[PDB]
Formats: structure tokens, C-alpha cells, sequence
């Protein structure tokens, strides 16, 4: 409610849903997907012409608006980390006759700019850490929405305030020119930015409501990779665990069990710059453990029942646990795929978190009919040699003790049964 | 073949 203009696809185009029919003009440049998501790149054709009606009535200039938005902005090349942090580009431009908002990027900045008929220029900002061993925010789907008082021009993130800047110095911002969608700067040939659900409003919105509009936009039946992106079935991912953030998966030489090693980092020289890497451990698959139910997609959705399988020597192994496992945790088996009496290779793929996450968890059960929970995949601490310094060892893991931790609420976030899955990704180079 | 059944020994090697 209090909508104006809401851009979603139809029919390999983006059009106005708002109610008020603008027109969209969508040029060649521009990729879009039944995803809701839209690509901007360098390219002089990569482009979004929004005109508002005229034949409806409307305001020639307003000071009460709001603008919501999801977003995608790829990592930083490393030998390019230079013209990232100094060099300002426009994504989306709204200004007729020198007044008007903009929206632009400067490397690990989002930033709104208001300019009133006198020249006056005001802007709110929001910096993510490019510091940071795994970011919530480099390359991975956010929400954005800035909204606009007399008084307070706010920008908040994932539902929360984070910046706010005086704007009372402004009296008279004109809102109804050309929305040109387009990357406009000094910008590398390789840059992109990937949007979907492009809103505004006439309204400055309420937290409350800000949150809300998260929670509802980040719904699905599907689950998510680490990205933000659907989880695929019959597609290659590296494993991230959320509980131990500096941790990977990999095959312990001679032994078909998961040890758990500590990721890599950025090795260069760049002071202004740190992360773990993404790219290693085990190259994990998904597969359906039925074919006979309906799949006419290739999407992971909760409460499906899968395989869990890797490559090892140019080959698909699968993750399985041991029938028998008396005691609370047990390391999981990795071997080639083999009808097994004495070991499960079924996994229930849950989602327990309630609030919007990228994390997934693990559930080993004796069939798709089977009622009991054997435990949890996760990561524990075990025993591995010595008898005065005792050597302990990190491994790929089943825990039946995780079935208690994850009932309790709120959803600890902490926990090494959250999961999320890594794709190769071209806004992710290390 | 009992490729399979060598990994299941070392396996149980692995766990006590
Ligand atoms: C710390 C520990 O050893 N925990 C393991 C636990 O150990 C028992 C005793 O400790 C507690 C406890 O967990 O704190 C004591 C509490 O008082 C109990 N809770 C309550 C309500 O009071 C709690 C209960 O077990 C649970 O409530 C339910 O059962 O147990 C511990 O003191 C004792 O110590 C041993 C010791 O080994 C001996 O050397 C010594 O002689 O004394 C005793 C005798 O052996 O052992 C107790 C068990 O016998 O036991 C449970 C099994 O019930 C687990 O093994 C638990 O360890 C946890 O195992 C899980 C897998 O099952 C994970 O491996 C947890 O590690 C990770 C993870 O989730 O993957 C690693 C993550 O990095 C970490 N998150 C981080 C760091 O970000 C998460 C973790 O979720 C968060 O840290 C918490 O939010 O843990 C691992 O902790």
C-alpha cells in the first residue's frame, strides 16, 4: 500500500505492477530471469527507461518518499582494489531540470544523494567491511530501503537502521523525472549489479513495516545458497559451515572421513583488504533420492529427502552415517555410492531458523517413511591420540545432540548444523 | 569390487 511504482518481469520484460501504468523501456543490455533479478553491466545498451504517467496526476516535486530494493555488488577484484575504493558510478538516476535522488556505489559504499532546485546536495551512506574473514554483504543478495522525511533522509538494511542524515537544509526535491537504471562512471569493463523488486513509495515507511517487507520478500518453499540464489540439485558447491565460519570439509588422506581444516586467506599485500577463502574443500552435489514424485524443476525446496555426494578421483562418493552409533556424535562416512546394510544415505534438508537465512540443515533418517531422527550433520571435537598431551581433532560429523539445540528459540545461529552451499559465482574471485 | 569393503575396514578403524 502506498505503492507508486513496483518493477517486476512478465514476459521477458520488466513492466509496472504498480496500479499507475508507467512505461518501461528494458534495452538489449540488460539480462532478466522469472527470478525477479535484473543485470546492469558495462555496456551503453545495459539499461532501464522508467517514465511515470501523464495523463494521471501526480506531484511535480515531494519530500516524503521512500525506495526499496534487493541487491547483489561482487566482490572487488584484488589486483583492482584502487579504482574500487576511489571511483564513484551511478546506478540509478532520477533528476529533471539539476534536482532529484540518485543511488550510486564507490567500491563497499551504497550511497543516496537529494539535490533541491537551489543545488543543494545531501547524501546517506552505507560501508560494509571489506576486512571481514566471511562478509554478510560482499557479492550476497541484501535488502536496501531509504526512506525520506522533512527532517531524516534513513537507510536501512536487512529491516535494521543503519545511517541517518539531516536533511532540513532542503525545502524542494523534484520526483517526477525520467528512472534511468544504468552504470555511469569510471567504472572497469567488467563491473555488473545485479536488482530485483525495485519499489517506491509516497511514503516515508515505519521500521515496522521495513521489516515485515523483509521477512515476506525473503519467504520461499525453495531453499538458498550462500549467495542468495536458489539451491539446485545437480549442481557443484563447496560447503559452508555458519557455526565455524573459518572452517571447510576435506577428504582425510587414506581414511574415507571428513577432517575439518581452516580456511585460507588472502595472501597479497593490500592493507585495505582481508577474506577467507570460498573456493576449497570438498566439491559437493545434490541429487533427488526419488525420481517417481513430480520434478519438473531442478529446485531444492525444505523438507525434501536427498543424497548428499562429492567428487573423489573422477568419480561421485556419497556421505553416509554408520546404523549403529551408540554413542551421542559419530564422524559421517565418505565412500562410493553401494547398496549398504550397515549404513543410512538419506537426508532430509530442513529449514528450523524462522527469521530469513541462507543456512540449511542436515537431518539423517532410516527411509522417507520413517518418523525417527538418527541425528543431525554438523561438526565435533573428537579424541584423536595421547595419553599425557591428549591431540583432539575436528571432523564431519552426525549429532543426535543438535535435535534439542535446534528447538530452542530463538534459532541458535551459532550452531555447526547450519549449512550453507557455495557455487562458483562471477562476483566471487580469490 | 571389495574395493568398497577395504574403506569400510579402514572406517571402522577411524571411529574405535
Ligand atoms: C563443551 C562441551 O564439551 N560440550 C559437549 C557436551 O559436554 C558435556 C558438558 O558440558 C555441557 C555443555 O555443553 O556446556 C554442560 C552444560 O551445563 C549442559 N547444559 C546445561 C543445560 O546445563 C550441556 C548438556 O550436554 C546439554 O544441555 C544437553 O546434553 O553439557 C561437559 O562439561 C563435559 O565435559 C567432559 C570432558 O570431556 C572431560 O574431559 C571431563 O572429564 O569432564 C566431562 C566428562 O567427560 O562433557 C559433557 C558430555 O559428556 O556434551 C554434548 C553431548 O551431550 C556435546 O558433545 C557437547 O559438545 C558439542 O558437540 C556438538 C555436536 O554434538 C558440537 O560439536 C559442538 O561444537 C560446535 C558445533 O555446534 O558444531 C562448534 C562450534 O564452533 C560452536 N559454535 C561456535 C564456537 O561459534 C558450537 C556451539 O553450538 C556453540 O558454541 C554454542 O552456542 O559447538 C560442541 O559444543
Amino acid at each position: 500500500n502506498n505503492i507508486i511504482l513496483n518493477l517486476r518481469y512478465k514476459d521477458n520484460n520488466l513492466i509496472d505492477l504498480s496500479g499507475y501504468g508507467a512505461k518501461v523501456e528494458v534495452y538489449d543490455g540488460v539480462e532478466l530471469n522469472d527470478k525477479n533479478q535484473f543485470k546492469l553491466t558495462s555496456s551503453a545498451n545495459s539499461k532501464i527507461r522508467v517514465t511515470q504517467n501523464q495523463n494521471i496526476i501526480f506531484n511535480s516535486v515531494f519530500l516524503d518518499f521512500s525506495v526499496s530494493f534487493w541487491i547483489r555488488i561482487p566482490k572487488y577484484k584484488n589486483d583492482g582494489i584502487q579504482n574500487y575504493i576511489h571511483n564513484e558510478y551511478t546506478i540509478i538516476n532520477c533528476m529533471k531540470n539539476n534536482s532529484g535522488w540518485k543511488i550510486s556505489i564507490r567500491g563497499n559504499r551504497i550511497i543516496w544523494t537529494l539535490i533541491d532546485i537551489n543545488g543543494k546536495t545531501k547524501s546517506v551512506f552505507f560501508e560494509y567491511n571489506i576486512r571481514e574473514d566471511i562478509s554478510e554483504y560482499i557479492n550476497r543478495w541484501f535488502f536496501v530501503t531509504i526512506t525520506n522525511n522533512l527532517n531524516n533522509a534513513k537507510i536501512y538494511i536487512n529491516g535494521k537502521l543503519e545511517s541517518n542524515t539531516d536533511i532540513k537544509d532542503i525545502r524542494e526535491v523534484i520526483a517526477n523525472g525520467e528512472i534511468i537504471f544504468k552504470l555511469d562512471g569510471d567504472i572497469d569493463r567488467t563491473q555488473f549489479i545485479w536488482m530485483k523488486y525495485f519499489s517506491i513509495f509516497n511514503t516515508e515507511l515505519s521500521q515496522s513495516n521495513i521489516e515485515e517487507r523483509y521477512k515476506i520478500q525473503s519467504y520461499s518453499e525453495y531453499l538458498k545458497d550462500f549467495w542468495g540464489n536458489p539451491l539446485m540439485y545437480n549442481k557443484e558447491y563447496y560447503m559452508f559451515n555458519a557455526g565455524n565460519k573459518n572452517s571447510y570439509i576435506k577428504l582425510k588422506k587414506d581414511s574415507p572421513v571428513g577432517e575439518i581444516l581452516t580456511r585460507s586467506k588472502y595472501n597479497q599485500n593490500s592493507k585495505y583488504i582481508n577474506y577467507r577463502d570460498l573456493y576449497i574443500g570438498e566439491k559437493f552435489i545434490i541429487r533427488r533420492k526419488s525420481n517417481s514424485q513430480s520434478i519438473n524443476d531442478d529446485i531444492v525446496r525444505k523438507e525434501d529427502y536427498i543424497y548428499l555426494d562429492f567428487f573423489n578421483l573422477n568419480q561421485e562418493w556419497r556421505v553416509y552415517t554408520y546404523k549403529y552409533f551408540k554413542k551421542e556424535e559419530e564422524k559421517l562416512f565418505l565412500a562410493p555410492i553401494s547398496d549398504s546394510d550397515e549404513f543410512y544415505n538419506t537426508i532430509q534438508i530442513k529449514e528450523y531458523d524462522e527469521q530469513p537465512t541462507y543456512s540449511c540443515q542436515l537431518l539423517f533418517k532410516k527411509d522417507e517413511e520413517s518418523t525417527d531422527e538418527i541425528g543431525l550433520i554438523g561438526i565435533h571435537r573428537f579424541y584423536e591420540s595421547g595419553w599425557w598431551f591428549e591431540e583432539y581433532k575436528d571432523y564431519f560429523c552426525i549429532s543426535k545432540w543438535y535435535l534439542k539445540e535446534v528447538k530452542r528459540k530463538p534459532y541458535n545461529l551459532k550452531l555447526g548444523c547450519n549449512w550453507q552451499f557455495i557455487p562458483k559465482d562471477e562476483g566471487w574471485t580469490e | 569390487e571389495d574395493a568398497f569393503s577395504k574403506l569400510k575396514e579402514k572406517f571402522m578403524n577411524e571411529l574405535h
